[PDB]
């Protein structure tokens, strides 16, 4: 998807986290802006040994595939022997 | 780290590191960090 997430002058409208206390949890969300602790300053700000835990995701038009604006989304199920509140087209006979 | 005449950018002294244990407290105690930024390890876990 180049043409939704791209525009001339640029738009760096999106955003990622690489700096984290520990690793995330699987299906756990963690939206929230604290400032990375690097040692034992307990610096509250940006700069010096004291990061944005995230970073801008900026994306333009003109871009290597591997850096092109990419969407993504997952479908997750719990398949297993139970019921069902999603199907698929079959009709359904008569008992016999 | 504790170095007084680092080489300039044209140079990019680089130096040969082995058969030592690396703590990174050391790398800490000297120099207040502006980017510490990692790439291929994480910044936590250098000691294991
Ligand atoms: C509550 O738990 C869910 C499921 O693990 C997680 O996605 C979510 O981020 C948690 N709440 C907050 C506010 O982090
Ligand atoms: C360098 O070493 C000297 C003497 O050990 C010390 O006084 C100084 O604070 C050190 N500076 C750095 C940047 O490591």
């Amino acid at each position: 998807s180049n043409k939704l997430d791209s525009k001339h002058s640029g738009n760096y409208d999106y955003w990622y986290r690489l700096f984290r206390k520990s690793k995330l949890k699987p299906f756990e969300r963690d939206i929230s802006t604290e400032i990375y602790q690097a040692g034992n300053k307990p610096c509250k700000g940006k700069g010096p040994n004291c990061y944005f835990p995230l970073q801008s995701y900026g994306f333009r038009p003109t871009y290597g595939v591997g850096h092109q604006p990419y969407r993504v989304v997952v479908l997750s199920f719990e398949l297993l022997h139970a019921p069902a509140t999603v199907c698929g087209p079959k009709k359904s006979t008569n008992l016999v | 780290f504790n170095a007084t005449r680092f080489a300039s950018v044209y140079a990019w002294n680089r130096t040969r590191i082995s058969n030592c244990v690396a703590d990174y407290s050391v790398l800490y105690n000297f120099a207040p960090f502006f980017a510490f930024k990692c790439y291929g390890v994480s910044p936590t876990k250098l000691n294991d």
